[PDB]
């Protein structure tokens, strides 16, 4: 058990110890964390999710740090390093001084006012990006990839991502919000030429849909969605009687061939030749579709079936009865089998249900495959954020300084006792500028001073400090950009983390 | 595996001998000074010549063992 | 529980510093041989930098990191891994002095980047084209072996290594990945290494002198057993009744009989005369009975050969590996021009040499079966990887720290990128290199400053890569002597040193992990 | 360390100092050894006996060291043990002496690597002047005095009381069956201890000697091929026991009837196959004995492990467990099998007459088996010095009389060459001086006196010293003309291996 003053100081330390090295990793300039094992081995990492999971944290407040980076990772996957830095520095600067007077809830109210202050500044600072022009979105992706530090396979990945995300964009919710990227997938193929990377329609499956018989080419026939119940019944549509006797066996079997026969008949009417069954498909049942002259694909997981349903873009049905061209298989499914290797790869193309695409990636090996696939993963996150909100924000610490003076101006104007927390959130922003100064190797005093001076003359529209040139620089000129939405969400999560942690004033087991 | 060497090592070996030479010191006639040597098997033992009992002793030096062996000879 | 900031950098530099000591007394021929009993208690004799890191017990994160990057270098060149550590250590030392006065790690790193580009372009300028003649291969071969063994035994291994590479041109590989079969012989001296063109076999016949010279050899490499004795088996285990096991014993023995018979029919069909021999190599036994019958027909039959012998035979000889015997044409069987049996030591080794269509040469190392015979094995190993590089590149420079002073001189004088940020790492980069030549002088007993001023001046006047004569530890022209280094050696110390440095330099926390 | 990795127990201070001091302790057991001595070293090991040796091979293997520097030389000594006999001690003292001298060099400011270089040079010059120190050689190997002079040096190294009798004995009993010119066998000569009688009562017997008593009739046929079985009898049927005596009375009748009829068949199979001498390491029952009297087979009651071992090497035999009838496959090269009592104990005598693969036995008679273990060292080294594989063995002065000669030449030669090498060359001279020091220590006087007075007489090639009173004060004895000679080959491998061993161990630092 901890109580009172122990807790406030604890929060700040736990945040802080995670932060020191992880802040440095942000930007093309990346410091590499050593983790030393008891076995005497080494794991070297730049990725925030990896550092956090590996280390042993004893303190419950530390665990809250870890879990908020899970929050971030789930929404984007970039800025994951960032959220704990930001969240830490709110607590350092505000907390201990204002506690002695005693007002916690005040610091919290101030955080969320300030947060709103920052969201509004962003719309002005940012200019629109065309969400159907490839060239303009491309430079943005180019900024994000080089954080990871791969810069060769990256070049391909960017472009393939652009078409993949765009084609899985079609989400309606009355306001036309896009978070859809769940129709998208990466099909991995060991082997072949290193440079054949393309996009093909629907959703393509291989994680358990590699089978020796699948009809080699389908260029017309449909897929028939089923969660049936294609398997026999020993009664009508449920089992009422058991086989344990010679007499029971004989009677029951007649019923079992009938049930199967009427199912296949409702499947064949809408003309398939490739038929998918999630489960409820037996050794006698599959033999019945062969005798129906229907190729059956069977015993393949529920996740694959969700995927194949999305690929034709047609709804599933568990309804065993009268499956129509109108209900299942709606539009055209198509099935291509290529042997890239001597292994069966299944493309399912064509989605009706406006569009859908997934990615072909061909390595020449497993290792070669992986490099592209991660960097493509960064890439389609950007593509998405640009689609979501159609403004692109200038990178680095330029955006941070704009907000830094808006809070100096707001906090003076209001002259509440919220004033001093505003001032602590203004300075919490400045860490990102300090990280970029450190990255070149110049003194913090000299470059921060100049940056502040640029606010006064030109308002830090794009004039920040960049860590790969160690000077004040127009970010637009360099081709340093990032999307608005990524900035907003990183900021968002950091205030939530700062607010929640500050509410813990006592920890009691 | 033990190894020991030296001029004090030589001195050791002789010192062990004295201890067995004392066991048998006098037994020429019937005077000297005995102590009944009773074993851990619960047997009481004396003999008429002191070399007998000496044969039974197991010496933890090899150098001292030579002097045991010539007794047997 | 954390070492942060100054405390994190401190741990890496301290380790590099103790390590450096060890692997300078492995550097060049003037370095010293090392043994381990500290790895497991048993007696190993090894004189390679990568290898020595694996054999020991490494728990320190900085030592371990250097061992991992080492692994890549060791595969490609197998030389310069004695060097890897030395350049890393000094490279850190330089950095440390500036930091302690007051300098950021990141500016150090930038100037490393600038350093690396210039340094690599210097290799390209300074490289001297060589031929692909024997003479020129002798000199890559001799200096690399000289690293890993003595001067005396190394000169013997020089001959063996070079004829193999000439033969590999015939196959038209530009690489080596075959002709690396190292086979050991039982002897009372190690100052012989013999070259055997084809293959060598671990054991020969159990019956000596069947026909121990085969003029015309038709090699059937098989691996089904022609001996399985009188043991009572069923499916290879005991069964409940005696009789059921027995019934199988008859049919199994009968199967063997017919297969021995196929050797008798095969000799007429392929041979037809005893003016030609016939070779059998069975990786499994053959009855003593079966050898006498085969022997009079003028067949040498080998028993208890290995699976490694079999794969090698199939490549070199043009042979087959079959799970049957039967009656097969000579079109299928491989041919060797010569077979000779050479008995030496306590084990006699049947040689099957002058193979047609070879792709495997065997370098036959004689030795007493001590750790010394393992020492020439790992010397010979990396000497093959060395002369492989000479075939890879076109250009081989004179070494002995000749290359390294030349490259250091080029950096000190101008800024490679013209900025002060770069310049702080660049000094650091240049002095790190100087460790390799100066230290050959140190081992020998010749003061280190005196060779630096001389060696560097003579570069300036001439344009010669003047090097070190190892033994005096005084300078001399590395070209004439034969102390040479490949393009790949001087490339791979450069790449390994930069990458390894910048991840330890850029620590800011080391925190323990389960 | 500074590292929690990179394990070493040697290096820095510990390579330079600790390794050398350890070599020095091993080689203390050979600064009481080699030539004239009265030293005895007792070593136990729970062998149910006392083991007395003045041979390096048995001392070394017993003694374990945890450092690679000291452990490595033991292997070099074994190598010289295979190729040659006595001088094993000389290999270890040399390497160990040179290493003490080396450390002093390191101290001054000289580097390791030149010192390493200068030994290879000194070793090459010493071998080159070595066949020019031949002063005497054999020409006939069937002549007992020319062989015995050679033998004598091996024996001497053990005790200085058993030189005369033994040196004659081995040559008398033959190790000259082989030509010794391409081929020699040393597992077809053993040293066979017969307990009982004095050690001047040690005798000549030709071919395989086994102690175990003979039972039954004895053969003298030439159809007698050896069959060896570890256990061919144990009772052909084993009992179980249900009344805790027998299982039971009617069954005991059958167990005995089946043993006697199975043993009849087994022993008749041996009789028929041409095996007319069977070696039993099992137990001779009455039933088994009764059969072998009828077939006419010499029967050897018992054997121990040691006796079985010599049959498998010499014969080309195998020792099979049996209770089901076998046949010949052990075979044998022995025609004749005779019976003769050595030690007043019935001994089995094997013989055949040939050059190659021919057998001999230096057989000993002794009060205890301990006294016979030391004598054995003298004798087995005397067989291993015979091996040179020539009939002109190019004998050089034994007993350490060469040593001072080598030292004088080497020190002068050192002066001529320049650089740092030379100091190692000089040290290389003073390592040979180790041998004259150890002979001085047992003799009872200091080192200064012997080395100076050998040097004083200049080039001689005879001078060495004994345990005597002649060995002390004028410190001059003739060991060319006392018939103390050793072979050129024995001194060659001793010096060669020792220089190689000293260089590899001086290199270590891991």
């Amino acid at each position: 058990r901890e109580s009172g003053r122990k807790v406030q100081s604890g929060n700040i330390n736990a945040a802080k110890t995670i932060a020191d090295i992880i802040r440095t990793c942000l930007g093309p300039k990346s410091m590499m964390k050593m983790l030393l094992d008891p076995m005497g081995g080494i794991v070297m990492t730049n990725d925030g999710n990896a550092i956090l999971r590996e280390i042993q944290v004893q303190h419950p407040a530390a665990k809250s740090m870890i879990e908020i980076s899970r929050t971030q990772d789930e929404e984007v996957g970039d800025g994951t390093t960032s959220v704990i830095i930001l969240a830490g520095e709110m607590l350092s600067v505000a907390e201990h001084f204002l506690e002695q007077q005693m007002h916690p809830t005040v610091v919290i109210s101030a955080y969320r006012k300030a947060l709103d202050d920052m969201i509004s500044t962003l719309k002005k600072i940012s200019i629109p990006v065309d969400i159907s022009d490839s060239d303009m979105m491309l430079n943005i992706i180019n900024s994000s990839i080089t954080t990871k530090a791969i810069s060769r396979w990256s070049s391909l990945a960017c472009n393939i991502a652009l078409d993949a995300v765009k084609m899985v964009q079609f989400e309606e919710n009355g306001r036309k919000e896009i978070d859809i990227k769940k129709y998208a997938r990466v099909e991995k193929i060991p082997g072949g030429i290193i440079e054949d990377s393309c996009v093909l329609r629907g959703v393509m499956i291989n994680k358990d849909v590699t089978h020796p018989r699948m009809r080699r080419y389908i260029k017309n026939p449909r897929i028939v969605l089923l969660d049936s119940s294609l398997e026999y019944k020993k009664g009508e549509s449920q089992t009422d009687i058991e086989i344990t006797r010679e007499e029971d066996f004989t009677r029951i079997l007649q019923m079992e061939e009938e049930y199967i026969q009427q199912l296949c008949e409702d499947i064949i009417q809408l003309k398939p030749d490739v038929v998918i069954t999630e489960k409820g498909i037996s050794d006698l049942a599959q033999h019945y579709l062969m005798r129906a002259n229907i190729t059956a694909i069977r015993r393949v997981r529920k996740t694959d079936n969700n995927r194949i349903a999305r690929a034709c873009g047609a709804r599933i049905v568990s309804r065993p009865e009268e499956l129509r061209e109108d209900d299942v298989g709606t539009g055209a499914g198509l099935l291509e089998i290529k042997k890239i290797g001597d292994e069966y790869f299944t493309f399912i193309t064509d989605c009706k249900d406006p569009k859908a695409c997934t990615i072909l990636l061909r390595g020449a090996s497993k290792e070669i495959l992986s490099e592209v696939e991660r960097n493509l993963q960064d890439a389609m996150q950007v593509c998405r954020n640009v689609l979501l909100d159609p403004q692109l924000v200038p990178g680095g610490g330029a955006s941070e300084m704009a907000v830094a003076h808006a809070l100096t101006e707001k906090s003076k104007a209001m002259t509440g006792v919220e004033q001093w927390p505003y001032r602590a959130v203004a300075q919490a922003l400045e860490v990102i500028p300090r990280t970029l100064i450190q990255n070149c190797g110049a003194s913090t005093i000299r470059l921060l001073t100049s940056l502040r001076a640029k606010h006064t003359q030109e308002n830090c529209e794009t004039w920040g400090v960049n860590g790969e040139t160690g000077t004040l620089v127009d970010m637009k000129e360099l081709g340093i950009w990032e999307p608005l939405a990524v900035k907003l969400q990183t900021y968002k999560t950091a205030v939530e983390t700062a607010v929640l942690l500050l509410r813990i004033d006592d920890i009691v087991s | 595996t033990d190894s020991s060497q030296g001029i004090p090592q030589l001195v050791s070996n002789i010192s062990a001998c004295q201890v067995i030479a004392e066991a048998v010191r006098t037994t020429l006639g019937p005077r000297g000074m005995d102590k009944l040597i009773v074993d851990g098997r619960g047997k009481a033992t004396i003999s008429n010549d002191g070399a007998t009992i000496l044969k039974l002793l197991d010496v933890v030096h090899p150098a001292a063992k030579t002097l045991v062996d010539i007794a047997k000879s | 529980e954390v070492a942060r900031a100054q405390a994190a950098l401190a741990v890496n530099i301290s380790a590099a510093r103790g390590l450096q000591d060890v692997l300078r007394t492995n550097l060049g021929p003037k370095g010293t041989m090392k043994m381990l009993v500290s790895g497991a208690g048993d007696i190993k004799l090894t004189k390679d930098g990568n290898v020595l890191l694996h054999e020991m017990q490494i728990q320190h994160p900085t030592a371990s990191l250097i061992a991992k990057v080492a692994t890549a270098q060791d595969d490609i060149t197998g030389d310069g891994t004695t060097s890897n550590v030395l350049i890393i250590g000094e490279l850190l030392k330089q950095a440390d002095l500036y930091i302690s006065e007051g300098l950021h790690p990141r500016i150090i790193t930038e100037g490393f980047e600038a350093a690396k580009e210039k340094a690599l372009q210097f290799l390209e300028e300074v490289k001297v084209s060589r031929e692909m003649d024997r003479e020129t291969l002798i000199d890559v071969a001799r200096t690399s072996l000289r690293t890993k063994v003595h001067a005396e035994l190394a000169d013997v291994l020089t001959e063996a290594v070079v004829d193999s590479i000439l033969a590999i041109k015939k196959q038209d590989e530009p690489i080596d990945l075959f002709m690396i079969e190292i086979m050991e012989m039982k002897h009372k001296s190690e100052t012989d290494t013999s070259l055997i063109r084809g293959l060598v076999l671990d054991h020969g016949a159990r019956h000596p002198d069947m026909k121990k010279r085969v003029e015309d050899a038709y090699i059937l490499t098989c691996n089904v057993s022609l001996e399985y004795e009188k043991t009572e088996v069923n499916s290879g285990f005991f069964y409940k009744s005696a009789e059921e096991r027995e019934k199988l014993v008859k049919a199994e023995r009968k199967f063997i009989e017919d297969r021995v018979k196929k050797i008798i029919e095969l000799k007429r069909k392929v041979c037809g005369d005893s003016d030609k021999g016939f070779v059998v190599i069975n990786q499994k036994g053959i009855d003593p009975f079966s050898l006498d019958a085969l022997s009079k027909e003028g067949i040498v039959a080998l028993r208890r050969a290995k699976r490694r012998n079999m794969e090698r035979l199939t490549l070199a000889c043009g042979g087959v590996a079959l799970n049957s015997f039967d009656d097969l044409s000579p079109d299928c069987l491989g041919h060797a021009g010569l077979v000779y049996e050479y008995t030496l030591g306590e084990e006699k080794f049947t040689f099957i040499e002058k193979c047609n269509n070879p792709r495997s040469v065997t370098l036959l190392i004689k030795g007493p079966n001590k750790h010394t015979l393992t020492q020439i094995k790992d010397a010979v190993r990396d000497g093959l990887r060395a002369v492989k590089n000479a075939i890879d590149d076109g250009c081989v420079v004179p070494g002995a720290g000749a290359v390294e002073v030349a490259m250091a001189e080029a950096l000190i004088k101008h800024k490679p990128s013209v900025k002060g940020r770069a310049q702080l790492g660049v000094q650091a980069f240049a002095d790190a290199l100087l460790i390799i030549p100066k230290v050959l002088a140190q081992n020998s007993g010749f003061d280190l400053q005196e060779t630096l001023v001389k060696i560097q001046a003579e570069h300036s006047e001439s344009g010669q890569l003047v090097g070190v004569d190892l033994n005096t530890g005084e300078p001399m022209v590395a070209a004439e002597v034969g102390v040479w280094d490949n393009y790949c050696v001087k490339k791979q110390l450069l790449h390994s040193c930069t990458v390894i440095a910048t991840n330890i330099l850029l620590v800011d926390e080391i925190m323990r992990a389960g | 360390m500074l590292k929690e990795g990179a394990k070493h127990f040697s290096g820095l201070e510990e390579a330079v100092y600790r390794n050398i001091q350890a070599c020095k302790e091993l080689a203390q057991t050979t600064r009481t050894a080699y030539g004239p001595n009265g030293m005895n070293k007792m070593v136990i090991n729970h062998l149910e006996k006392l083991f007395v040796t003045n041979d390096a091979a048995t001392i070394l293997r017993e003694l374990e060291v945890q450092h690679p520097a000291a452990k490595m030389i033991v292997m070099a000594s074994h190598m010289q043990e295979q190729e040659v006999g006595d001088g094993t001690n000389f290999v270890l003292v040399f390497a160990g002496a040179l290493l003490e001298l080396a450390e002093e060099l390191l101290r001054i400011g000289l580097s390791v690597s030149e010192v390493i270089e200068g030994y290879e040079i000194a070793c090459r010059k010493a071998h080159e002047i070595l066949p020019n120190l031949v002063c005497c050689s054999a020409k006939n190997l069937r002549d007992i005095d020319e062989v015995s002079s050679l033998l004598r040096t091996s024996i001497m190294s053990k005790q200085y009381g058993n030189e005369v009798f033994l040196a004659k004995l081995i040559a008398q009993a033959c190790v000259s069956i082989f030509p010794d010119s391409g081929h020699f066998n040393v597992d077809n000569i053993r040293v066979c201890k017969i307990l009982g009688s004095g050690i001047s009562s040690s005798s000549v017997l030709h071919g395989m000697v086994f102690k175990k008593e003979t039972e039954g009739d004895v053969t003298s046929v030439k159809d007698a091929k050896i069959a060896v079985y570890s256990c061919p009898f144990d009772g052909m049927i084993t009992e179980t026991k249900g009344t805790v005596l027998i299982k039971t009375a009617e069954e005991l009748m059958n167990f005995s009837k089946g043993e006697e009829n199975l043993m009849d068949a087994q022993v008749k199979a041996i009789a028929d196959t041409g095996a007319n001498v069977v070696v039993t390491g099992g137990k001779v029952a009455d039933m088994a004995l009764h059969y072998a009297n009828k077939y006419n087979i010499m029967l050897v009651r018992l054997n121990s492990k040691w006796d079985l071992r010599r049959l498998c090497k010499t014969v080309g035999a195998t020792a099979l467990p049996r209770l089901t009838p076998p046949v010949l496959e052990e075979m044998g090269h022995c025609d004749s099998v005779y019976l003769s009592e050595v030690g007043d104990t019935q001994v089995v005598v094997f013989k055949h007459e040939k050059e190659d693969g021919a057998i001999s036995t230096i057989v000993l008679r002794g009060s205890t088996d301990n006294l016979m273990d030391d004598i054995e060292r003298a004798v087995d080294d005397g067989v291993n010095t015979f091996k040179v594989l020539t009939r002109d063995k190019r004998l050089v002065p034994g007993g350490g009389a060469t040593e001072i000669e080598l030292a004088k030449q080497i020190t002068s030669y050192g002066e001529t060459c320049p650089g740092l090498e030379q100091y190692a060359i000089k040290k290389f001279a003073e390592a040979f001086e180790a041998i004259p020091r150890a002979l001085a220590e047992n003799s009872g006087v200091k080192a200064n006196e012997v080395i100076s007075k050998l040097y004083a007489v200049h080039q001689e090639g005879n001078k060495n010293v004994g345990l005597d009173i002649e060995a002390e004060v004028p410190a001059v004895k003739d060991m060319l003309e006392a018939g103390i000679l050793d072979t050129y080959l024995g001194k060659y491998w001793a010096i060669k291996l020792a220089t190689n061993a000293a260089v590899t161990v001086l290199r270590v630092d891991q």
